[PDB]
């Protein structure tokens, strides 16, 4: 069908903008160094780049996570034309309701990042659409050390900011500005949650 | 087959583009004709006898109107609001259906070569000198 | 040899679209560099060198898992496997080899095609201070280092700025050790 | 701080901050030999005795 | 069925090759025509009467076509009867409000072609504008173009009375809007010929919005008792002009108005000015945001309200390179609460003026917080009064003189 690449680089290339976030905003311009053709670079890498976030002063890490809900309003609404390249029939620009786009992107964008549906969608009818997927793709694969459970889920929640970017960017493809919020929500059998406004 | 003006119109009714491919003109002598037709036909677009409705995912062509010997095409795509308009003049159409596919394949080369540029990487975001220079580039290499 | 096993490492990997996505994510996060340090481009080669660094060292021991390959040595060998099972695993493209230097050392690194910069437009004011693809430098001076060699890498030239191609002109400057684990006594 | 301006030392400087200063020595049209002198001078009194 | 029809008016236009001929095929819209009364079936409706004016549109576009080899002026004097039908049948109950602009433009275009008569199109300025509203980048440009002439050749300065602007101001208005909206190297005659009449009428109350010149800032530096003030690089659109232009620089307590000047020659794109100005304020303070005024008079207020909040912060501090001020000090006292003030003496002498400033009434030089001015003073003493005194603050006012 179409030209492929692999998704083993791309997942990794997705999980490290907050690397990129921190090393953005703390590097305005224990830190490492290296060299090229008469030159160097200062490097700094992801362990010791996360771990300035847990000791991160209140207006310091507010300020990295617009740039992550950022780059996926970037990402989003340059997707969601080659997604209407893709099929995306029936519904329009202004858009009366909200389910016929919500049926839109658990079936047509989330299965061209992570391959599957929005298994759950709950109909607040005000307005307050409830997506809900079980086994979210790129945290698969994070851990903390032995059972210190707690200090985990506050060191990884920078990473939940790319999907208010993914569903701000094709929402202001078809028209307008939100409200997003993102929540964990775990299973009842072998979580994560995300808001309409 | 070779059109003598394409138009393209944004969210709202601001054009983004009114080009013409023969640019400089021993009979450019005004840039009015070809204008007036695209101000028409965003009013064309709410008109109740012509409807484009809304189920599939290739929108569709229409054959709107005919004024100064020069016929306009029209495809309201649905999703991104985007009014593009193009005109032909009236002897170079041969009234088959292989130019008109033809002229549909003329939309999806330039429905496709606009969004391209709307996810060039580099820019920033709004009408700005750089969308429509590098439009233009583009459809000189389109259109000799 | 070599390119049966890279199509044979092609038949049972995960994949996904080139196009559309990718090119849109590397290109976004060229886009905050250029606005986040607030348009100015000798600074943002510099940074996605030392983020292309980070994200190759763990790349690589995904490739040795991928293939059972020995540690390369050689400039033959190392040549032949990034053409061959390298870029044709991860990107499904495939370079090719010119400009060898004397003394086997110093090669070029041609890229055909590029999933990196495809379908972009370079604007104007970075004609002489931008390297777009510069994440594949951060890639092979941070992968290369991890099977003990070292190396130092760098565009010469790009298709967005010149006619002339993509490539990078790799230089082994020396080949680093293994260490006795101990001091002493 | 003067607690030890007589006892073993004189001019060592107390707590403050010197980032802050520098953003408003950028921030003016200093030369930069003279910010070189003037940081000199606070780098010196960062921690020094007389 | 009608669009079906249309399909038949596209049928024989695709079998038509005599033109001659094809003018009998004109005769086939008098047959559309004999479909017009075949079509209406009432009198009057909304989606009746927009399905039947664009057959008489075609008509009146063949009607149009049909005297393409060439009734004298019959055709001239008749063929607005006809559009102002279709237009009043176009303007029947439905939002199709660009045919009537472009309809009532059309029939401008043949007012015109007669002698310079009455104006529709300059009488509704707001929708001459309203047409560049939308950046109509080139029907507008023909629309105030016919306009400019319209109401040059009138010669009666007596507007509209829409707002009653009978004097040279629409003019301006229309040969601003014509000189932004044109090309840069092409308008030398277009922006002499128009600017030429308000140097004669300078009605000269034009407050504009400054979109063909643009401006740049820089550092800030010093001078012989005077401010350097933002050194400012500016771009070009025009031929010339004579202003004296100044900067607004404004703090969170008040406004500067600094990098004035008298005159100016700008003809040369990246203009690059000084902007000396004297009159620093707020002891050159940091904290002076740029409200950024930048109005360039030439001959009218060419404003540009470049407002933000943007916390750039054009700090522009002060310096004391051998200039007259004035300092306070309180020394040699007795066991009493005083001040002092000397001031780095010089040649012209002007007065200045002290106030204490707290949220109580702190100090007190007479009942009340006053002010003991005076003129060529050199040293003094200022006495005070009872409060919880630790740390007051002050403000003196000197206007020296030494300046203009």
């Amino acid at each position: 069908s179409l030209p492929k690449v692999s998704q083993s680089v791309y997942q990794m290339l997705l999980n490290e903008m907050v690397p990129l976030a921190m090393g953005i905003e703390r590097q305005i311009s224990i830190k490492r160094l290296k060299i090229e053709e008469h030159h160097t670079v200062d490097i700094i890498r992801s362990h010791n780049l996360i771990h300035e976030l847990y000791k991160a002063d209140e207006e310091e890490k507010e300020k990295v996570l617009a740039r992550l809900r950022n780059i996926g309003f970037q990402i989003g609404l340059k997707l969601s034309e080659l997604l209407i390249f893709s099929n995306n029939p029936n519904l329009k620009f202004k858009e009366m309701d909200l389910l016929l786009i919500m049926k839109f992107i658990c079936r047509d964008v989330w299965k061209q990042i992570f391959g599957k549906q929005i298994d759950n969608l709950k109909t607040n009818h005000r307005g307050t659409f409830y997506l809900l997927d079980y086994d979210y793709r790129p945290i698969q694969s994070f851990s903390l050390e032995e059972d210190a459970k707690n200090e985990e889920l506050k060191m990884i929640e920078p990473f939940l900011e790319i999907p208010v970017g993914i569903i701000r960017g094709v929402l202001s493809s078809l028209g307008y500005s939100s409200e997003e919020v993102i929540c964990l929500a775990s299973f009842i059998d072998r979580g994560v949650s995300f808001h309409v406004q | 087959l070779r059109p003598c003006f394409v138009s393209l119109i944004d969210e709202s009714d601001k054009p983004i583009l009114i080009y013409v491919p023969n640019e400089a003109e021993n009979e450019m002598n005004d840039v009015l004709k070809y204008n007036v037709l695209s101000n028409i036909s965003l009013d064309y677009f709410e008109s109740a006898l012509v409807e484009w409705h809304s189920l599939d995912s290739k929108p569709l062509l229409k054959s709107i109107f005919q004024l100064e010997g020069v016929s306009v095409f029209a495809m309201l795509i649905k999703q991104t609001g985007l009014k593009i308009v193009i005109g032909f003049e009236q002897k170079s159409l041969s009234g088959a259906d292989d130019e008109f596919e033809a002229i549909n394949q003329i939309f999806e080369t330039v429905r496709k070569i606009y969004i391209r540029v709307k996810c060039n990487p580099l820019l920033v975001s709004g009408d700005e000198k750089s969308i429509i220079k590098s439009l233009e580039r583009k459809f000189d290499e389109l259109f000799i | 040899s070599l390119k049966a096993m890279g199509e044979e490492i092609w038949k049972n990997k995960t994949e996904k679209i080139n196009t559309e996505l990718f090119t849109l994510t590397y290109g976004s996060i060229v886009a905050q560099l250029c606005q986040d340090y607030e348009r100015d481009f000798n600074k943002v080669n510099d940074h996605l060198y030392s983020m292309g660094y980070n994200i190759g060292c763990r790349l690589i021991e995904d490739f040795l898992a991928r293939t059972a390959l020995p540690r390369c040595e050689n400039l033959v060998k190392t040549s032949e496997v990034l053409s061959k099972c390298a870029f044709k695993i991860f990107l499904n493209i495939t370079p090719n080899i010119t400009n060898w230097s004397h003394n086997k050392d110093t090669f070029s690194l041609i890229l055909d095609e590029n999933p990196l910069a495809d379908f972009v437009e370079l604007p104007m004011d970075a004609m002489k201070s931008l390297w777009y693809s510069n994440i594949l430098c951060g890639v092979l001076k941070g992968s290369l280092e991890m099977v003990q060699l070292d190396c130092d890498v760098w565009f010469v030239s790009d298709i967005l700025r010149g006619d002339s191609q993509t490539e990078i002109k790799v230089k082994l400057n020396r080949i680093l050790k293994d260490e006795i684990p101990i001091g002493e006594d | 701080y003067d607690y030890d301006a007589f006892k073993e030392n004189r001019i060592i400087r107390l707590l403050k901050t010197s980032i802050d200063l520098n953003k408003t020595k950028s921030k003016i049209r200093n030369l930069c030999i003279e910010k070189a002198v003037l940081d000199k001078i606070l780098i010196c009194l960062n921690k020094v005795s007389r | 069925a009608f669009q079906l029809i249309k399909n038949f008016i596209e049928s024989i236009s695709i079998e038509y090759r005599k033109s001659v001929r094809l003018l009998e095929f004109k005769h086939y819209f008098i047959t559309s025509m004999l479909s017009y009364f075949e079509f209406e079936n009432v009198s009057n409706p909304l989606l009746c009467e927009i399905k039947a004016e664009l057959l008489m549109l075609k008509r009146d576009n063949w009607v149009q076509g049909v005297m393409a080899t060439s009734e004298t002026v019959f055709q001239e004097n008749f063929l607005t009867l006809t559009k102002e039908i279709l237009s009043l049948f176009n303007k029947c109950e439905g939002k199709r409000q660009r045919i009537v602009d472009i309809l009532s433009i059309e029939i401008g275009l043949l007012y015109y072609q007669g002698k310079k008569y009455e104006e529709a199109v300059s009488l509704f300025l707001s929708c001459y504008e309203y047409y560049t509203q939308t950046n109509k980048n080139s029907i507008g440009l023909k629309i105030l173009q016919v306009f400019i002439d319209s109401l040059s050749h009138c010669p009666k300065l007596d507007v509209l009375q829409i707002d009653g602007e009978s004097v040279s101001a629409s003019a301006v208005l229309t040969n601003a809007f014509l000189n932004i909206l044109k090309l840069c190297k092409d308008n030398d005659s277009k922006e002499i010929w128009w600017k030429k009449f308000m140097d004669l009428q300078m009605k000269v109350h034009l407050a504009r919005a400054n979109v063909s010149a643009i401006e740049v800032n820089l550092k800030s530096y010093g001078f012989p008792e005077d401010i350097s003030t933002k050194t400012m690089r500016l771009s070009l659109k025009n031929m010339g002009g004579d202003v004296i232009v100044f900067g607004a620089s404004d703090f969170l307590l008040k406004k500067g108005e600094n990098k004035l000047i008298l005159e100016c020659r700008d003809i040369m794109y990246g203009e690059f000015s000084l902007l000396s100005f004297e009159i620093i304020v707020e002891g050159i303070t940091f904290v002076k945001e740029f409200p950024e005024n930048q109005d360039e008079f030439i001959v009218v207020p060419e404003i540009y309200c470049k407002e933000s909040t943007k916390v750039l912060v054009k700090q522009a501090h002060n310096l004391n390179l051998g200039e007259y001020a004035l300092e306070l000090k309180s020394v040699q006292s007795d066991a009493l609460e005083s001040l002092q003030v000397e001031v780095e003496v010089q040649k012209n002498i002007g007065n200045m003026k002290n106030l204490p400033v707290s949220f109580s009434m702190d100090e007190i030089q007479a009942r009340k917080r006053y002010n003991t001015p005076f003129e060529n003073v050199r040293l003094e003493y200022y006495l005070l009064d009872q409060i919880t005194a630790f740390d007051l603050i002050i403000k003196t006012s000197f206007t020296k003189k030494n300046d203009q």
